[PDB]
């Protein structure tokens, strides 16, 4: 009885009705989908409010009175196809018509209306809405459907868990396994994922051995890995629109040296201090957490006696964000502000690293070396949830699973 | 991964 993979016909009813109780009387919305260019994608805000996933259509959402019981809600479509008559008996709509008749449907009813809603600043039917409106007001609206999408709903928690727990196995598998090219290891894993239950990619993945891992968008993947290297691994799938993330790092030849083992420690120290730091009653913001992220860092680096090298800061050898909100995009929702405290519902991943050069101010046996571990956690009243905990990360089990499987 |  559901409409899309984990959401039913009558949550994307209620989605509506929220947004349509934030508007004045005479509004309308008008919102345009995406076109072929591949596999389809589907404009994101359209689809949080619709489910639809053709090609070609317009949606728009009228409240003629001050009432909620008067709301309208219509559709246009191309004539395998859904039709007229499905789009009204399978997704619900009030009134439909063909896309061909876009240059009469819509003149009607903006001119019985006050306010329209319209993000004036690339698809077909974009071009052609925004070449009519250039006594009446008009807004923007994308902004304003964030600060809805970022509040996750019980079932959109459970179908974000799914596609963690299915990334999560199939890296367990890979860890008992021995490569010898990038491009092997690559193909392994998406294998993994759809068969597990994943409809595709969630983004194109990193493969970097040995000193590849320096560079933060190595994408190419295929190099032959040495028996002496760590390698580095980015790479996740996505099912019904919502995706995961994930990030590994582990030796080529199964056991960890001493010089491996003090650099890996250090990285994982960081991240465990800063997942239990998740919890709405503490009232951090996304940028507190940032903050804390790179004072844990530099006590790190004064224990292994490598924090006083001439022009190589903190900055320098860890150069990057702690994280980002996650949903329907990868950055999801990435207009809301960094600085106000957590609510409870919303997803963030939490991924330190470091990476060290090849300069002769450094010891031998840590130049050319690049980690990082990375996870998605889901906001709690009291507590918090760990959506990718399948996956092993301590040295002791990691060791045990690479030579026992 | 990493925003910035
Ligand atoms: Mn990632
Ligand atoms: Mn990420």
């Amino acid at each position: 009885g559901e409409l899309t993979p984990g959401i039913s016909a009558l949550e994307y009813y209620e989605r509506r009705i929220r947004l349509a109780e934030t508007l004045p009387p005479k509004s309308c919305v008008i919102l345009a989908g995406n076109d072929i260019q591949y596999p389809f994608q589907q404009e994101n805000d359209l689809f949080y409010l619709s489910g639809w996933n053709e090609p070609n259509s317009v949606m728009i959402l009228e409240k003629p009175t001050d009432s909620l019981s008067d709301t309208i809600f219509h559709m246009l479509v191309p004539p395998f196809r859904s039709g007229v008559y499905g789009v009204q008996e399978i997704f619900n709509a009030d009134e439909s018509a063909s896309i061909n008749d876009l240059s009469k449907y819509l003149p009607k009813i903006i001119n019985r209306n006050e306010f329209i809603y319209f993000d004036m600043l690339s698809s077909s039917n974009f071009k052609h809405i925004k070449s009519l409106l250039d006594n009446k007001t008009i807004k923007p609206i994308s902004k304003r459907i964030a600060e809805f999408r970022k509040i996750k709903s019980p079932q959109e928690l459970r179908i974000m868990r799914r596609a963690g727990q299915i990334s999560g196995r199939s890296f367990n598998q890979a860890f008992a396994k021995r490569f010898r090219n990038e491009r092997t290891l690559d193909s392994f894993l998406h294998y993994k994922f759809i068969s597990g239950g994943c409809d595709k990619d969630a983004y194109i993945p990193v493969v970097a051995t040995g000193s590849n891992s320096l560079c933060i968008h190595y994408t190419r993947n295929d190099d032959v890995m040495f028996d002496d290297e760590m390698v580095l691994v980015d790479a996740a799938g996505s099912l019904g629109g919502y995706c995961a993330d994930i990030s590994r790092t582990w030796p080529n030849s199964g056991k960890f040296t001493d010089a491996q083992r003090d650099l890996y420690e250090a990285v994982l120290n960081v991240q465990r201090d800063c997942i239990k730091l998740c919890k709405a009653s503490n009232n951090y913001s996304l940028h507190d957490i940032h903050e804390k992220s790179i004072t844990l860092m530099k006590q790190e680096l004064k224990n292994l006696g490598i924090d006083k090298v001439s022009g190589w800061n903190v900055e320098k050898l860890y150069p990057h964000y702690i994280g980002h909100n996650l949903g329907l995009d990868v950055h999801d929702v990435p207009k809301v502000s960094r600085y106000e405290p957590l609510k409870v519902g919303q997803v963030i991943t939490i991924e330190p690293g470091l990476y060290i050069p090849n300069e002769e101010s450094f010891p031998s046996y840590f130049r050319n070396v690049g980690i990082r571990i990375e996870d998605d956690i889901a906001i709690g009243e009291d507590t918090y949830t760990n959506l990718t905990v399948e996956a092993v990360k301590e040295i002791d089990d990691l060791e045990n699973v690479m030579q026992n499987g | 991964x990493p925003p910035a």
